[PDB]
């Protein structure tokens, strides 16, 4: 039919094309009366095949290295992402949907560079971790065979008020008053670098001191920038998981308190440790921004670990849930535990894969069904949660981009946030036809050169207004109007040699064939036109990027979604537009987090546990069992007062069994099932006449005692 | 929009002193010599022994460009004894902070240190220097016999300072009190009077301080940036001071009374790390004489489109509300890693437009990371959003970045042009520039044609130096100017008109002046400002019928109006500038009819019809469609547009070109004056017998509290002389009341099984489990609907008891919402004491005979419910506890009930008096099951069937007994 490549494109052939990615340009030969119409209908108009201008967006894979099942192996290339390069050519306003694949692989050789503040509250601290080095490393042997470790510390910056000034015994020995002794103070300082050997680790613990200073808050940041931007000092390897662990028992500093020091130097994210082992711009520049210490660890891949202690465990869970990529844990006042902390945070770390996107145009924009178990597919999602080691998991991509920019190409990274490994793909865009640079600057083909001819068409100078640029104001018709029953250039214009010549409104600009576009004529939201995050093009708002709809009010964001639990509307609900549609009854609120009237938490861990312990329930059936119980379950002898919160449970199962259990919300964070072992079962093992008769007589006289109704 | 960055002028400093990290102007007033005031913290000083002492200059603005130092002190470090020095000035940063008001100066050295006067020690209480004409002294009042953390002694005063119209200063200082932070004020009177060089530690009669708080504030830097304002009765400025680690580092602005530093109001920031309250400013943007309040964020990070989070700083407007309720609203950065937020600088009113203006700064924003400062005006309804101007920084980074911006001061008119000016300053660079504002100039233009229409033969006046006969016409332009401030009364402007402006060179231009024989009028106008307008008109005719074939295309009359800028100087050669927002240019139109045939006079004869919708709208927003009919029942219409006067309830969300059957047509919104209009083409010219049909679309949301409908006024509108317009048609939607209130329960938990583990009977019941486990009915009231409703009742059938039998014995029960309750019956009678849980996870994710309260023996729980809008709720919890011997006792051994609690409400107000109000009820149920376990399966076989038979029979007719 009549589509629009006829009436929008037909003023040249790169506009034909930026009209729509379906429509094609013939640029060669010479037939009048649609040089800009779609593919196939060329064909009929007898258009030469190939002088058909019509790109088409592809998404070729450069490179597509097979996943690695174990990370150990030295004789090879390790993968944890598929494909690693992408070639995507685009077309004006176009769209491709490619894909991803990620796997944490078994075996993966990590790094772990341990850093602690060395304030006089963690002197006992220091004590404690003398032996924990090797006492870890069997522990880890489990976990993998290869491992690197090293060891920091850092106290704040040694500068007035931080630091004690005066008595001068007071900068030698902080604790000159205090009993015993105490080094100087300092910034940070590297000790040892990451190396395989376990052994010079406890040495160095020895070899390292406490330290005082005055106001509790720490310079920690500094540590932690300068140890994930100075890979060479620390020693991260390549194809590793890099492990930066951070201790402390008290607040921390944050930039711009330095000001307060006389520092008005922002942070460079540049390594300033020389030599001797120290941050040299500890003193000369402020503490980094958090959104700088984001960007550096992303850069690194590090995954940065908050061993802190209980008064400030929620101080860093908030900060925590700034910074991706980062997990929070109790560390002991004893600093005993901390062995336990590393593993359980090393499992929640490869129990989750992000995604991050890294120099991607502002003209580009992105979209993702996330794939985590079997025929789970989530929309707008690039992460996935509760995994294990070995597992594999895919990513539905599709790029939009909004219009055709200048550049030829550019480069955008797409990489699971913490892995090296990685997927590059190299963005191109066609916004022109290859007739273009065979342009001819006015031609003897037009009118005597009075007209510029290029892609098989005579595009002509101001003053005429006939094809060939020939007339001017002269006496000819041809076709103003879609048919001879409708008005003229729809009264936007008049025919003049046979054409439509659109006028021009203060508003915007008439544009088309027969004068019916315009910028103005698109739908407004509230209070802007395509809620202006769209701009009009006859009457059709085009969404920027990262937004969609017909009125270009839908978002394609998710995070708005996410619960504080971590799932995507508290699984209540979807996320439609950024806001969640609460699907559970009785469930609503912006994450449809609040359901007064939905059934008690035992009713929903009742299936929980029909699935993990019996391997049975509705839940079951459905394979979401893993992901969805994610309370940690034991099988207990009896049912014990854990707290005020613990709460009872009682149920029959499938078995006609009563089967008891707990649930815990609390004790530091972390959710807990105590089912009972045994659930109670079904026990397999003259005078009558009277009892008999008894109950028939009753029986008579209540059967006829039925009536009324 | 205004400041003229053409020229500006431009202060320099020793490198490596930071000049420019603070600056103020200096108005000694009785109308005197203006100077400029730079600090320069790290400035190498000649005070004896003393390195980086810090110093603060005196720029002459006046023709050269020299900075002259203020010494207030040229000592070196005093002594507490022989080699013993009292203070230590090295490195002190003074001139860290500068303010200024009338002929007095004050100027901070926050890094000062100093001996405590007991021990040895070097404690950085800070200290500064007032000036005040003749005389200067030292003011230090962190500076006392109270030190170390635990006082005063790392206070750090002088970190932020700024006057009161009262003449008061108000001095903040971190450190105090184990960096809580400090507020100190004195009254300038004393400072002065009560200095004695002799003495280190002065006391001062009248002096208002924050005093120590708990140790959980510590480390919250109270005082890292002062402002001050009025937001009490009283006339007395309140102090205002941010607090940027204040809340676990979330960040708060504590507000306190100028009078008796009592706490009025407080801040507080979303983000962690953003540094909420980095720095403070006040002024009344919107001219309300209330001053409004502004917090930055530099470290702030919104949410790219993307949902990625990204470090943009943010900036929050708080306007004061004469109630006291601050409305305020969120600004975010442009840049990333720009710090925008970092400096807010009051400009008084800029453009004098009768709002005071803004500025805010992003010192590593830009290209290159120099530096940027956005402009915004304000206005009736606030603060602008997008700024007017940009300013950009014209050094680079040689280590330090420039920071630019990081410290700018506005809201003074150096020159005396009549127009506030602005400093801002680069300590980075050691730069500063001063901004002068240039003339605004508010412009109307206006442009005439009659008779629009011409007919070609018309042939009136007549076309001098010949004997021919032209169809002419009139045209009419007019420039009307004003102005405040310095500028010359008299405007020459150079004015350009053409005709058929459409029609370029090429192409013929079918229409010109009557003498000039040509489309082109230049013309030289000087008008004045006021309603001196001038307006001048001339005569232009058409050419012959025979001169071209073009009779369609409008003859387009364009008029441009210049000003010249070179003439138009004031002082020092200032150019001014036109009103943000004027048309560079406006054009009118004409047109040549025809085919009129005898009469050779075009009547339009334009109708226009609406169907009524006849489906009422419902008070949320509610997607409404509208028929129109328009015809053009006579000769053609040139110019034709629909247009249509909206209300303010009502939205223009769109044209409908969804329907084939309805014609596509392109409207857009147009707002003039106070006039709220919607404008649509309906052709140039409506050609006779032309009849369209369309819709348009819109979303409405409830304006009054109380409306019984909607009225809209349409019209045709034509450029036409006779019958140029068509009736206009009032037709209005009437409001309708939905409200879709549902009511949810639910049983915590829902099943209860016996026998009860490890129970035992008290025949003097105490605690809960003495009684028995706990059973809570919850029943939650919503309402859905978009309308509201304001008052409703709810009542509540509980099984109290069955044959004189407890059942659900009820402890207590609790209300969230507007909802209040009664019971009829008292609640715990035995007193027993509560223990059990109101908080947090909701987030998580015998045959059978019901006991309804019909059947047995009721409790009633009657409740009063309040206003409930829409997605808004009220929930009842009650808790009870199952009277566990009731089921062991008499007729309970194998049998298994359902107890029933039935629920109904309904409401009986509405907010919408004017509305006819519908009453709305339903009701439900919560059942609780109790079940005995462990009994399906294992002469005496037929015994026991007959007598399951018989209790069951038993129960079945008890139940329609006392059914009826
Ligand atoms: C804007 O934001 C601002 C900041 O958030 C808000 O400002 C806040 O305003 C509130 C409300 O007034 C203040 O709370 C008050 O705190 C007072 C604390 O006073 C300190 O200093 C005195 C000595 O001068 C001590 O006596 C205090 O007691 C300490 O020690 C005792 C035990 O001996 C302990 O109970 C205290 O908690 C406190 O201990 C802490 O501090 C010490 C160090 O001093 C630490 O070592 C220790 O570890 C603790 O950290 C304290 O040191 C307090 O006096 C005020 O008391 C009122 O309220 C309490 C409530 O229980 C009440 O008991 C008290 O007495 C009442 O009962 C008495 C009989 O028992 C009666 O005699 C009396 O008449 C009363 O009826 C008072 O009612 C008060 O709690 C915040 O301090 C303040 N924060 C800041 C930083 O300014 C501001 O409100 C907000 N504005 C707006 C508009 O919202
Ligand atoms: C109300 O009640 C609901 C339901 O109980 C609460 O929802 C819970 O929210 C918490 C967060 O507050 C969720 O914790 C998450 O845990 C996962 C860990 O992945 C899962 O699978 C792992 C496989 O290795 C397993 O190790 C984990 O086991 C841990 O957690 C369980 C409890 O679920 C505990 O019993 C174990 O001992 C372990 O401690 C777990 O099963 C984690 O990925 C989540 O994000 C973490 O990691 C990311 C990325 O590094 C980091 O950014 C985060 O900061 C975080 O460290 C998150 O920690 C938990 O899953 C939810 N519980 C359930 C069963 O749904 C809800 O919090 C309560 N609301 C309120 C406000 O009180
Ligand atoms: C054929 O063409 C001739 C020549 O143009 C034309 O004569 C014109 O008639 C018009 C309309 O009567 C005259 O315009 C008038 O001018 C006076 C001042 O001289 C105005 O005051 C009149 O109206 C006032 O109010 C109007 C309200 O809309 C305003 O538009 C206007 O500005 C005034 O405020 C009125 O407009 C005009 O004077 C002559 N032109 C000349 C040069 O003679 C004649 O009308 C045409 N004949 C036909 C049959 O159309
Ligand atoms: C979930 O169910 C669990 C199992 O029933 C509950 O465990 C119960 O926890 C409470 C405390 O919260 C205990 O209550 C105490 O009971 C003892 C009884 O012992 C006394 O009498 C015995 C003989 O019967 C004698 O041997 C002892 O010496 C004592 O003289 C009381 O003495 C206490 O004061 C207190 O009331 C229960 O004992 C305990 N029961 C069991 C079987 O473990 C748990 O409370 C439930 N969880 C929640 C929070 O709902
Ligand atoms: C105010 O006056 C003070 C008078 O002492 C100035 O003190 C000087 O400041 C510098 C640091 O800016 C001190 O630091 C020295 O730095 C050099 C390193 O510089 C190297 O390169 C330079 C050439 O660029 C070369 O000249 C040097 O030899 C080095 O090769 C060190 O080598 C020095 O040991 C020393 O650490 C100077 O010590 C100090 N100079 C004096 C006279 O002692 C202060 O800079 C002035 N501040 C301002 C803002 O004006
Ligand atoms: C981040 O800090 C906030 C307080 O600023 C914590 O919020 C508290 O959380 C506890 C439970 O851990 C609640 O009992 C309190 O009611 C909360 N207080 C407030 C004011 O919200 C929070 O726990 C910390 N991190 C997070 C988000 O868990
Ligand atoms: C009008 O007068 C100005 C001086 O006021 C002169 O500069 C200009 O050339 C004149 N414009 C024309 C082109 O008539
Ligand atoms: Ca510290
Ligand atoms: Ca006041
Ligand atoms: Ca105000
Ligand atoms: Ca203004
Ligand atoms: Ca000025
Ligand atoms: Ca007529
Ligand atoms: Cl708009
Ligand atoms: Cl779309
Ligand atoms: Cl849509
Ligand atoms: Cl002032
Ligand atoms: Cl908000
Ligand atoms: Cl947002
Ligand atoms: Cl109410
Ligand atoms: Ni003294």
């Amino acid at each position: 039919g009549p589509n629009i490549c006829t009436t929008r494109g037909v003023s040249s052939c790169q506009q034909c094309l930026a009209v729509s990615p379906m429509c094609a340009w013939c640029s060669d030969e010479a037939l009048p009366l649609p040089r800009c119409d779609l593919k196939e209908n060329l064909l009929k108009d007898n258009c030469a095949p190939e002088s058909i201008e019509f790109p088409v967006s592809e998404a070729r894979v450069l490179e597509d290295r097979p996943l690695s099942d174990k990370g150990s192996g030295d004789s090879s290339q390790v993968t944890q992402v598929s494909p690693q390069r992408i070639a995507l050519r685009l077309r004006p306003d176009d769209s491709k949907n490619f894909s991803i694949q990620v796997r944490q692989v078994e075996d993966y050789p990590v790094d772990i560079y341990y850093l602690m503040d060395l304030s006089y509250s963690m002197k006992d601290d220091l004590w404690s971790i003398q032996n924990l080095g090797t006492k870890l490393a069997t522990q880890m042997r489990k976990l993998t065979s290869n491992l690197r470790i090293g060891f920091g510390a850092f106290v704040d910056k040694p500068v007035s008020p931080y630091m004690y000034i005066s008595p001068p015994e007071a900068l030698e020995n902080p604790c000159y008053d205090m009993k015993t002794t105490c080094l100087p103070m300092f910034g940070y300082k590297h000790v040892l670098t990451l190396t395989d050997q376990v052994t010079r680790f406890n040495e160095e613990v020895k070899k390292q001191s406490v330290s005082r200073n005055r106001d509790a808050p720490e310079g920690g940041f500094d540590a932690i920038m300068q140890a994930t931007v100075c890979d060479e000092k620390i020693g991260w390897r390549n194809d590793a998981s890099h492990l930066l662990v951070f201790t402390t028992d008290a607040k921390t500093h944050i930039a711009l308190d330095g000001r307060l020091a006389g520092i008005v130097q922002p942070n460079d994210g540049q390594c300033h440790v020389g030599s001797d082992n120290h941050y040299s711009a500890s003193t000369t520049m402020d503490y980094p921004s958090l959104g700088l210490m984001t960007e550096k660890l992303s850069q690194k891949n590090i995954n940065l670990i908050f061993a802190v202690t209980e008064n400030v465990v929620n101080l860093y869970q908030n900060y925590s849930e700034l910074i991706p990529g980062t997990t929070v844990g109790v560390l002991s006042m004893d600093s005993s535990n901390v062995l336990q902390l590393i593993v359980d945070a090393y499992g929640k770390i490869r129990s989750k894969v992000e995604l991050e996107v890294r120099d991607l145009p502002e003209e580009l924009s992105l979209s993702f069904n996330a794939t985590c178990l079997n025929n789970e597919v989530i929309p707008g999602l690039k992460s996935c949660m509760g995994l294990k080691i070995g597992d594999t998991v895919s990513f539905s991509i599709e790029a939009k981009v909004r219009g055709c920019p200048q550049e030829k190409e550019k480069s955008f990274t797409i990489k699971p946030v913490g892995f090296k490994d990685s997927l590059i793909v190299q963005v191109t865009f066609d916004c022109d036809c290859a007739c273009q640079a065979q342009a001819e600057p006015n031609s003897h083909r037009c009118n005597n050169g009075n007209g510029t001819f290029e892609c098989g068409v005579c595009r002509c100078g101001p003053g005429w207004l006939g094809s060939q640029c020939e007339c001017s104001e002269e006496d000819y018709q041809d076709e103003c109007s879609p048919r001879e029953g409708q008005p003229v250039c729809s009264q936007r214009g008049e025919c003049l040699c046979g054409q439509c010549v659109c006028h021009s409104s203060d508003f915007g600009k008439i544009t088309g064939k027969y004068c019916e576009c315009d910028d103005f004529s698109c739908v407004r939201y509230k209070g802007e036109m395509c809620s202006g995050h769209g701009q009009c093009s006859c009457g059709d708002c085009l969404c920027d990027s990262d937004w969609t709809g017909y009125y270009c009010n839908c978002t394609t964001r998710t995070d708005t979604c996410m619960s504080s639990n971590g799932l995507l509307c508290s699984g209540r609900g979807k996320c439609e537009c950024g806001s969640c549609v609460c699907i559970q009854p009785g469930s609503y609120g912006d994450t449809c987090e609040k359901c007064p009237t939905c059934p008690d938490a035992c009713t929903f861990k009742k299936e929980c546990v029909e699935c993990k312990k019996f391997d049975r329930g509705a839940l079951h059936d459905e394979n979401t069992c893993n992901r969805y119980c994610r309370d940690e379950i034991e099988s207990v002898k009896e049912l014990k007062d854990t707290g005020k919160d613990a709460v009872n449970c009682t149920y029959k199962n499938e078995d006609d069994c009563v089967v008891r259990f707990q649930y815990y919300e609390d004790s530091s964070g972390k959710s807990i099932l105590y089912v009972v072992e045994e659930p109670e079962c079904p026990k397999g093992p003259a005078q009558c006449k009277k009892k008999l008769q008894a109950l028939k007589k009753k029986n008579a006289q209540l059967k006829w005692k039925l009536q009324a109704l | 929009f205004n400041l003229d960055v053409d020229s500006p002028a431009e202060y320099s400093g020793p490198e490596g002193s930071y000049f420019g990290f603070a600056v103020d102007f200096f108005v000694p007033s009785a109308s005197s010599r203006m100077f400029l005031l730079v600090g320069a913290p790290k400035a190498n000083t000649t005070q004896p022994g003393i390195v980086e002492g810090g110093q603060v200059l005196k720029c002459d603005w006046s023709s050269t460009r020299r900075c002259q130092p203020i010494e207030f002190d040229a000592t070196g470090n005093r002594d507490y004894a022989k080699d013993d020095p009292l203070e230590f000035k090295s490195h002190q940063w003074f001139g860290a902070s500068v303010r200024s008001k009338q002929d007095k100066i004050l100027a901070c050295a926050p890094l000062y240190h100093w001996r405590t006067e007991m021990k040895q020690e070097r404690e950085p209480v800070g200290t500064c220097f007032l000036q005040d004409g003749t005389k200067t002294v030292e003011y230090a009042p962190c500076r006392s016999q109270d030190i170390d953390a635990d006082g005063q002694g790392f206070c750090q005063g002088g970190f932020s300072i700024d006057f009161t119209k009262a003449d008061r200063v108000l001095l903040g200082g971190p450190g105090s009190f184990y960096w809580q932070g400090q507020l100190i004020s004195d009254q300038v009177a004393e400072i002065v009077s009560k200095y004695d060089p002799n003495v280190y530690s002065i006391k001062y009669n009248n002096q208002l301080a924050t005093r120590t708080a708990q140790a959980i504030f510590d480390d919250s830097y109270l005082g890292y940036s002062v402002a001050v304002g009025d937001f009490n009765g009283d006339g007395i400025d309140d102090f205002v001071s941010g607090v940027p680690r204040a809340a676990r580092t979330l960040g708060m602005v504590y507000i306190y009374d100028g009078k008796n530093m009592s706490s009025l109001y407080n801040f507080t920031g979303e983000q962690m790390a953003a540094y909420f309250g980095f720095s403070v400013a006040a002024t009344d943007i919107n001219g309300d004489d209330y001053a409004d309040v502004f917090i930055g964020a530099p470290l702030f990070m919104d949410r790219g489109s993307d949902g990625k989070l990204q470090e943009v700083g943010q900036v929050s407007v708080s306007l004061q509300r004469a109630s006291g309720d601050f409305q305020t609203t969120k600004l975010n950065g442009f840049e990333v890693f720009a710090r925008f937020g970092s400096a807010i600088a009051p400009l008084g009113d800029l453009d004098q437009d009768g709002f005071n203006d803004i500025a805010i700064a992003a010192p590593y924003g830009g290209e290159d990371k120099k530096g940027i400062v956005y402009i915004f005006n304000g206005r009736s309804t606030g603060l602008n959003a997008v700024p007017s101007q940009i300013l950009e920084g014209q050094w680079a980074a040689r280590s330090m970045p420039p920071s630019f911006g990081y410290s700018m001061k506005g809201a003074t008119d150096i020159d005396k042009n009549g127009y506030p000016d602005l400093i801002v300053g680069a300590f980075g660079v050691d730069r500063a520039i001063l901004y002068r504002a240039r003339p605004v100039i508010t412009v109307n233009a206006g442009l005439e044609v009659y008779p629009s229409i011409l007919n070609q033969d018309n042939k009136t006046c007549s076309l001098p130096g010949t004997a021919l006969k032209v169809s002419c016409f009139n045209v009419r332009f007019c420039l009307k100017a004003d102005g405040k401030g310095v500028l010359p009364r008299k405007l020459n402007f150079q004015v350009e008109l053409l005709l058929d402006k459409l029609k370029q060179k090429g192409a013929i231009r079918r229409a010109l002046f009557l003498y000039s024989r040509s489309p082109s009028h230049s013309k030289n106008m000087t008008i004045s400002r006021g309603g001196l307008m001038q307006c001048e008109e001339l005569i232009a005719y058409l050419r012959d019928e025979s001169e071209f074939r073009d009779k369609l295309t409008p003859i387009t009359i364009f008029m441009e109006y210049r000003l010249d800028y070179r003439t138009a100087a004031d002082t020092t050669g200032l150019q001014p500038i036109l009103n943000q927002f004027t048309p560079a240019n406006i054009s009118r139109q004409a047109h040549i009819l025809l085919d009129c045939g005898e009469d050779n006079v075009c009547k339009p004869k334009l109708e226009v019809s609406v169907d009524s919708d006849q489906k009422k709208i419902y008070i949320d927003d509610n997607p409404l469609t509208l028929i129109v009919k328009a015809q053009n029942q006579g000769e053609g219409a040139y110019e034709a547009e629909l247009i249509v006067s909206i209300p303010l309830q009502a939205d223009f969300i769109g044209v409908v070109r969804n329907n084939e059957a309805l014609a596509r047509l392109s409207c857009a919104f147009k707002t003039e004056n106070q006039t709220r209009q919607v404008v649509c083409d309906l052709g140039n010219p409506m050609k006779a017998g032309t009849q369209l049909l369309a819709g348009l679309r819109f979303s409405v949301h409830q304006q009054s509290e109380m409306d019984t409908s909607v009225k809209f006024d349409l019209q045709i509108q034509s450029s036409n002389l006779f019958d140029k317009v068509s009736p206009v048609v009032s037709h209005k939607v009437d409001l309708a009341v939905l409200a879709a209130v549902e009511i949810r329960g639910v049983s915590s938990p829902d099943h209860v099984f016996l026998p009860i583990p490890n129970w035992e009977h008290k025949e003097n019941p105490e605690t809960e489990e003495d009684v028995g486990p706990v059973v809570q009915h919850i029943y939650e009231l919503r309402n859905n609907g978009p309308s509201s409703f304001s008052k409703a009742m709810l009542h509540l059938q509980w099984p109290y008891k069955y044959n004189n039998n407890t059942l659900l014995y009820i402890l207590h029960y609790d209300i969230d919402g507007p909802m209040n309750c009664t019971s009829d019956m008292e609640i715990n009678p035995l007193r027993i004491k509560i223990s059990s849980l109101t908080e947090k996870n909701d987030t998580v994710a015998g045959d059978i005979h019901t006991l309804g309260c019909g059947v047995a023996q009721c409790l009633k729980i009657v409740c009063q419910v309040g206003r409930l809008d829409r997605g808004k709720s009220a929930i009842l919890y009650v808790k009870s506890l199952l009277w566990t011997e009731t089921f062991m006792n008499k007729e309970n051994q194998n049998h298994s009930y359902s107890l029933k609690s039935s629920a109904s409400f309904n409401v009986i107000e509405f907010p919408y008096k004017n509305l006819p109000i519908e009453d709305i009820t339903n009701s439900t149920l919560v059942t609780t099951n109790v079940t005995w376990g462990i009994q399906p399966a294992p002469c005496e076989k037929e015994l026991q069937a007959l007598e399951k038979e018989n209790a069951q029979l038993e129960w079945e007719l008890q139940a329609l007994e006392k059914e009826l």
